[PDB]
RNA sequence: AAACCAUGACACCCAUGAAUUGGGGAACAUCAUUUUAUUUAUCAAUUUACGUGCCUACUCA
RNA sequence: UGUGGCGCGCCGCGGCUUCCAGGAAUGA
């Protein structure tokens, strides 16, 4: 079941057992690093970078050729997002929400819709900050999240 | 400082090999290059 | 928004100034790329600083928000009346 | 209709109509199509169930519509399926 | 969510037998499951099973021979002495002519009447006759 | 003689026959081949094994070569096993690479710092790999008879039967010698909807 | 509150035939142009078949 | 024996120089 909901969802994708690449990609591990980089400088988050290679470039996972994930990649050259991808988009929807609450007043649905999201975010918080991928004394709060995002 | 100056030191270590006791190999380059060149027999 | 998105991208990777003294120096020197003026800015001084750019040939994009919005938009914690832009980094 | 079922070894019929994630390994439904559109004689790779926007290499214009399941390519292009090793 | 991987693929195994079925299908596996069925099949209750891999989480396809009555884990996993095994067969065994505990013990998994012969105690695992 | 710089330093001073022998062959291939000619000259095996049963009367040949040129030799095999059986004949040859174990710790503590590459289950099944290099394994299954006998069965895919069948005896053969296992192979026609070819 | 399904939440297994609400695949439409196998069989190596109505004198492939 | 299948083979070159650790990580 969700975590905040009442749904049965089983949507997912399953990777194969074969893990070997393809004898056509003729593609070395050096040009898919390359490639990796670049779409980062344009401003692209892991999860975008990873479809754009499989949409246009016949790379079908980043895993199976260069032996490494996509994050880790990006740590090793320097260009990791500053928090992570997940809860980033997290606080900023939070933030579009707060904003439309500011001038409808009488939407009980979406205060109770708020109310979930920002019971997720919290969860999200207690977890970065016990394997140390956000500072210690790290807090989310409405007032100041407005900034910092989208 | 403490924890800087073992940092640099570090670097410098990791110079000084890899890039003078290692890239060394010029020397068996230079044997096997001898090897090619001579034996011409003849 | 496409806008908020770009100039999160500028903050990154560019070179900016904020205020309106500022951004006209740069109008002078002939480094500004782009000009984004919100929509609180009073009557008067957003005449100036058009003129100014219809003579230095520099596009405007006129902001939906105040200078409040426009701001946090940069991750700051004031308010800004104009943002000159004199080199766009990776962005658009 | 005399043979009865073994778990370890199904019949064709009976795995080919299975869901992924249901059947006794689990795999990808998807592909790789080799699309030639019509001019600059590029030849570009596309994913089946594409949601990105994807464009030639010369020409700059879309290749193929997103939708909900498998991609739909431009009426002036054709395709060939790749080999899956 | 399932807490326990053993539990469950006994409850599996117990209720295919009770509708009479030639094989099952068990998912996940584990190394405790694989040995649990080694003790079975050893005694002559259970007969041929087979492991697929998926590189998960295995999972094992059992042939019954229709001599299984019932088996079951035993939640928590209560500490047995070696003076404590009358205890135990006098409470969930039909008789003390037949059947069999399985404990978890430095010595390895076994049913009770091995573990009395090297004199091990452990913890309670689950059981079947 | 330059040949010998195909050998590991410590061959170099006695070395063996069928070592030898090979060694010349790499040399040799060395400046006559065109996709040879590159990725060879940084390259040195260890040491040749030779291996042989009343049944399947030809001969394997086993050659170790060091873990860092697992790389090299991957886009180079298909072409040096071609090159090396035609100047071989009646052996089938086989490149191995060396890998160490680490033998399992009883600590906790211990056995969370062991470094997964070293482990006895990835480096068997890394040593099955390259044997049937240009193949892959498809499917694996274990099975547990009546009696405690336990047997383990290798699919690969049914397209590469015409290239690889005539080996899967020897290569059962080898793969026992180097890891003390035993290996059962089979053919997976339409590997997806996992249906046995027979 | 007869705030009721008078039936707490999460997880596993579970026989049969007609229907129904949303999404997807096959089909329609649009584009593009294995060995074998004379002497076989113990749980099959491919049951994947099939058309209609409306439709520029465009929220439409 | 021979037939039939066999797989491999049957901006390019060029000398010099300086900089450079950037591929070893159970699986999803
Ligand atoms: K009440
Ligand atoms: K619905
Ligand atoms: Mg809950
Ligand atoms: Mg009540
Ligand atoms: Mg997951
Ligand atoms: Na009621």
């Amino acid at each position: 079941v969700r975590m905040h909901g009442n749904g049965h969802g089983k949507a997912a994708s399953a990777l194969p057992y074969r893990r070997t690449p393809p004898t056509w990609l003729k593609s070395s591990s050096r040009d898919v690093i390359d490639a990796v980089c670049k779409l980062a400088k344009k401003g692209l988050s892991p999860s975008r970078i990873g479809m754009q290679l499989r949409d246009s470039m016949g790379i079908a996972q980043v895993k199976n050729v260069t032996g490494r994930k996509i994050l880790r990649i990006l740590k090793h050259k320097g260009m990791a997002p500053e928090i992570p991808e997940d809860l980033y988009c997290l606080i900023k929807r939070a933030t579009q929400m707060r904003k439309h609450l500011e001038r409808n007043t009488k939407d009980k649905d979406t205060k109770f819709r708020l109310i979930l999201v920002e019971s997720r975010i919290h969860r999200l918080a207690r977890y970065y900050r016990r394997v140390k991928q956000l500072p210690p004394t790290w807090k989310y709060e409405s007032s100041t999240a407005s900034a910092m995002v989208a | 400082e403490q924890l800087a100056a073992k940092r640099l030191k570090d670097e410098q270590n990791r110079r000084k090999a890899r890039k003078q006791e290692l890239k060394k190999r010029e020397k068996e380059r230079e044997r096997a290059r001898r090897d090619d060149a001579a034996a011409a027999a003849a | 928004d496409t806008i908020n998105t770009k100039i999160q991208l500028v903050m990154k990777s560019g070179k900016y100034v904020l205020g309106t003294q500022q951004s006209l120096k740069t109008l002078r020197q002939g480094r500004s790329k782009l000009v984004v003026i919100s929509a609180n800015c009073p009557p008067i001084r957003k005449a100036e600083i058009e003129y100014y750019c219809t003579l230095s040939k520099t596009p405007i994009h006129h902001y939906s928000g105040n200078n409040l919005d426009l701001g946090t938009a940069c991750g700051r914690h004031f308010r800004a009346c104009v943002l000159s832009i004199t080199d766009v980094g990776d962005s658009d | 209709g005399f043979f009865d079922s073994d778990l370890s070894y199904p019949t064709v019929r009976t795995e080919r109509m299975k869901h992924k994630r249901r059947r006794l390994v689990q795999g990808p439904n998807s592909y790789f199509m080799d699309v030639k559109c019509p001019g600059c004689k590029n030849i570009t790779v596309v994913y089946s169930h594409a949601t990105s926007e994807v464009k030639c290499n010369g020409c700059a214009t879309l290749l193929c519509r997103p939708t909900g399941g498998k991609a739909m390519l431009v009426t002036g292009c054709g395709f060939r399926k790749k080999p899956d090793h | 969510t399932m807490m326990s991987v053993l539990a469950n693929a006994l409850r599996c195994i117990a209720g295919a037998e009770r509708r009479g079925k030639r094989q099952v299908l068990i998912r996940p596996s584990s190394k405790v499951v694989v040995k649990f069925l080694q003790v079975m099949q050893k005694h002559g209750y259970i007969g041929e099973f087979e492991i697929v891999d998926d590189h998960r989480a295995g999972k094992i396809v059992v042939n019954l021979n229709g001599r299984l009555n019932k088996c079951g884990a035993i939640c928590p996993r209560f500490d047995c002495t070696a003076r404590d095994f009358e205890k135990w067969v006098k409470n969930i065994l039909p008789s003390r002519q037949f059947g069999f505990v399985v404990l978890t013990t430095s010595l390895g998994i076994m049913d009770h009447e091995e573990a009395r012969a090297r004199n091990t105690g452990g913890k309670v695992l689950g059981f079947f006759y | 003689q330059p040949h010998l710089r195909k050998l590991r330093k410590l061959k170099r001073a006695n070395p063996s026959q069928e070592e030898e022998s090979v060694a010349r062959v790499l040399f040799e291939l060395e400046g006559s081949h065109k996709t040879l000619r590159a990725q060879l000259p940084r390259f040195h095996i260890n040491t040749v094994r030779t291996s042989s049963s009343p049944r399947h009367k030809k001969t394997a040949m086993i050659i170790l070569y060091p873990l860092r040129f697992i790389m090299l030799v991957r886009k180079i095999q298909r072409t040096l096993t071609a090159e090396l059986e035609k100047r071989f004949p009646g052996n089938i040859v086989v490149l191995v690479a060396q890998r160490k174990i680490t033998k399992r710790p009883n600590d906790v503590y211990k056995l969370q710092q062991v470094q997964r590459s070293r482990t006895s289950v990835a480096v068997f099944e890394n040593i099955l790999n390259d044997l049937i290099y240009p193949c892959d394994v498809v499917g694996r299954r274990w099975r547990y008879r009546t009696d405690g006998s336990k047997l383990m069965k290798v699919f690969l895919d049914a397209r590469d039967r015409k290239r690889v069948e005539s080996r899967l005896p020897l290569l059962a053969h080898v793969y026992k010698l180097l890891t003390h296992r035993t290996v059962t192979f089979g053919f997976m026609w339409n590997p997806k909807l996992q249906q046995v070819s027979s």
